[PDB]
């Protein structure tokens, strides 16, 4: 039990060393936000359906080709 | 010692083709075009299925083709070329492995981790024919058994070509880093509209959350139980699941842009700057990955240990088998399975949980050093650049990323864990760590846009 | 080892997919 | 032979006529641009000789 | 540190001449190297293992 106790002097420390971390780097705005997050909805949605679509047309096609 | 090995690989590494430089830059129209026809090629043949798959009840792998991706000719897929990648990068880290600085080296090093990854792919297939998985090998017959080998084989040389030429610049990013987002965001789509139905024994249902609400409401005369079922309908996916999927995503682009940047100048010429960020998710998903992978690791040795020798306490110890460990330090480490369990137990969910967070961040932090790109390693690679940060000295330069780098690394495992708990507690379709993904490459492909409009 | 343009990587890709249908139907005439 | 091959006949012969068509497109298409250099160096002969 | 050295070091620049443009240059946790190997290694060998485990 004295490692747990020698431990918890290096477990405060990190943890304030995350606080200014924290603080330094870069926070994205609201109004960048909103570009962001228009751009990954429209790449999701058209990438996702070249998926959907070419799976649907594929289950016929496994029929034909084995019985 | 690894240089002896790589001449003696040397004319082996020869024979595997290398994709063409691009004369010039590729315009934009031209840039989106050459990965698209790369997406279809890949998305079409991960359903074709094989050939001479045999099967008591025939009809059985035609049934299964219809579900999931089992038994397809990209079955395979990633998980070779991965595995070669990774285990190259530990062996750089340790030092066993020892690569020339000099770009003939560097070369010759990509060449034995292409060749590697091929290595892993022919044991694979080989030991599925073996295991009789498709069928019994003496049924099959030596020729179709190894025609079914060299159908694999040629799928797995195929993708390497497609990721390199993305690599090449053909195309805009790496192949293999958009093939795995594709499937993870082709999942999310396909069951919210999926219009499969499945039949349940006391009824048939469909597949598509979307589809299931509108079938549902029309059907039934009581809205109200039409309504929570499609909500909360346990068998099948929910309406909820979405709505958490949607949640999560808006916490991960909020959280990826964090990053802290510092002032970085070139040596040669004045007025020139530049700055070098260190993203918060500085590790990226490697941490989450070794973390699940030992756990399942210990998890295959713990059972099997189990049959071996049942007798023995210390196997029972550790963990009882009823497979899901009921109980002992396995079961402890297990996901809680529902929420009303956690209640019922709160100190396994307490032990879990804090497990889970303390994982992450310890592996982060030692990945680095193995890694290779640690606050030592980027300085050097600053100097053979000639850049170097302004207003400070080049020795000077170490101790000011060593105050940044350390932390972050730290932190970044912490963080990746939480939101790997958050995910399946929420219920959002899809783990956490295939969001990062996909918001992450997408994001890239954006900021490659921004230049393009000009 | 040879370098290799793009365009010949696209078509040899294209020709083991047709292959692959080729040989399901052949096995289907063959058996019958 | 007959009942048996001209199948295979028929799938293989329209991959083959086909690449001979595409090897013939592409030929025609690779024809190089003669230089304007080229032709700019036959004109300062054509000075010399006249 | 003992003066004597001075002279030791002397001799054996001296052997120099004779090894021209040869001469010597110079004259992570274990733990934690091993745990990583088992990791990586054990998941691509566990990964096969577990695929017959689920087909048998």
């Amino acid at each position: 039990m004295d490692q747990v106790m020698q431990f918890v002097e290096p477990s405060r420390q990190f943890v304030k060393d995350s606080i200014r971390l924290v603080k330094r780097c870069t926070k994205p705005d609201r109004k960048e936000f909103q570009k962001i997050a228009m751009a990954t909805a429209i790449g999701f949605a058209i990438m996702g359906f070249i998926g959907f679509f070419v799976k649907l047309i594929h289950i016929p096609i496994n029929n034909i080709i084995v019985g | 010692m690894a240089i002896k090995f790589l001449e003696v690989i040397k004319p082996f590494c020869v024979i595997l083709p290398e994709i063409q430089k691009p004369e010039r830059k590729i315009q934009f129209k031209e840039k989106v075009l050459w990965t698209a026809i790369t997406l279809f090629i890949f998305l079409v043949c991960c359903q074709i299925p094989l050939f001479g798959i045999m099967s008591a009840d025939p009809f059985y792998w035609m049934r299964v083709i219809l579900a999931s991706n089992r038994g397809t000719l990209m079955e395979l897929g990633i998980s070779p070329i991965v595995t070669s990648g990774l285990i190259m990068q530990l062996l750089a880290g340790a030092k066993i492995i020892e690569v020339g600085d000099t770009p003939k080296d560097r070369a010759l090093f990509n060449g034995a981790q292409k060749l590697f990854g091929m290595i892993i792919t022919i044991g694979q297939s080989i030991v599925y024919v073996m295991t009789g998985m498709y069928g019994d090998p003496s049924e099959m017959g030596a020729g179709i058994c190894l025609l079914i080998t060299i159908q694999l084989f040629v799928a797995g040389l195929i993708v390497l070509l497609l990721d390199e030429l993305l690599q090449k610049g053909y195309g805009l990013g790496s192949g293999i880093s958009l093939f795995i987002a594709t499937n993870i965001c082709e999942t999310i789509v396909w069951k919210a509209f999926s219009p499969t139905t499945v039949n349940t024994g006391r009824g048939m249902e469909f597949e598509g959350a979307i589809i299931a609400l509108f079938h549902l409401l029309a059907t039934r005369t009581d809205k109200v139980r039409a309504l929570r079922e499609a909500f909360y309908r346990q068998n099948l996916p929910n309406l909820m699941n979405l709505i958490a999927t949607i949640f999560v995503f808006a916490v991960v682009i909020y959280f990826q842009g964090f990053r802290v940047d510092l002032p970085i100048k070139s040596a040669r010429y004045r007025g020139q700057y530049n700055t070098y960020p260190i993203k918060l998710f500085y590790t990226s998903n490697i941490p989450i990955i070794l973390q699940s992978a030992l756990v399942s690791n210990l998890y295959v040795i713990s059972q099997m240990l189990s049959a071996r020798f049942s007798g023995n306490l210390l196997v029972s110890l550790l963990g009882t088998w009823s497979a899901y460990p009921v109980g002992g330090l396995c079961y402890y480490l297990s996901p809680p399975e529902s929420f009303g369990s956690v209640l019922e137990d709160p100190v396994h969910a307490v032990v879990y949980i804090v497990f889970m967070l303390g994982s992450c961040a310890f592996f982060s932090k030692t990945w680095i050093e193995v890694s290779g790109s640690s606050a030592k390693d980027v300085a050097k690679q600053l100097k053979e650049q000639q850049m170097v940060m302004r207003g400070h000295r080049e020795t000077s330069m170490v101790h000011e990323l060593n105050r940044y780098i350390p932390t972050a690394a730290a932190f970044g495992g912490l963080c990746i864990g939480a939101l790997s708990v958050l995910a399946d507690f929420l219920g959002a379709i899809g783990s956490g760590t295939g969001i990062l993904l996909a918001v992450t490459i997408i994001y890239q492909y954006f900021e490659i846009f921004v230049k393009e409009q000009s | 080892g040879l370098k290799v343009g793009p365009v010949p990587v696209l078509v040899m890709s294209l020709l083991f997919i047709a292959s692959v249908f080729m040989l399901h139907i052949w096995g289907k005439y063959t058996r019958s | 032979l007959v009942k048996g091959i001209l199948p295979l006949v028929g799938m293989a012969m329209v991959p083959a006529l086909l690449g001979l068509i595409g090897y013939h497109l592409y030929r025609k298409a690779n024809r190089p641009k003669v230089s304007k250099k080229k032709l700019k160096e036959e004109k300062r002969n054509k000075s010399k000789k006249k | 540190v003992a003066k004597q050295r001075i002279r030791m070091a002397n001799e054996k620049h001296s052997k120099n001449i004779t090894q021209r443009g040869n001469v010597a240059k110079t004259s992570v946790g274990p733990w934690l190297l091993a745990l990583f190997i088992f990791v990586v290694c054990g998941s691509a060998i566990f990964q096969i293992i577990q695929s017959i485990r689920m087909g048998m």
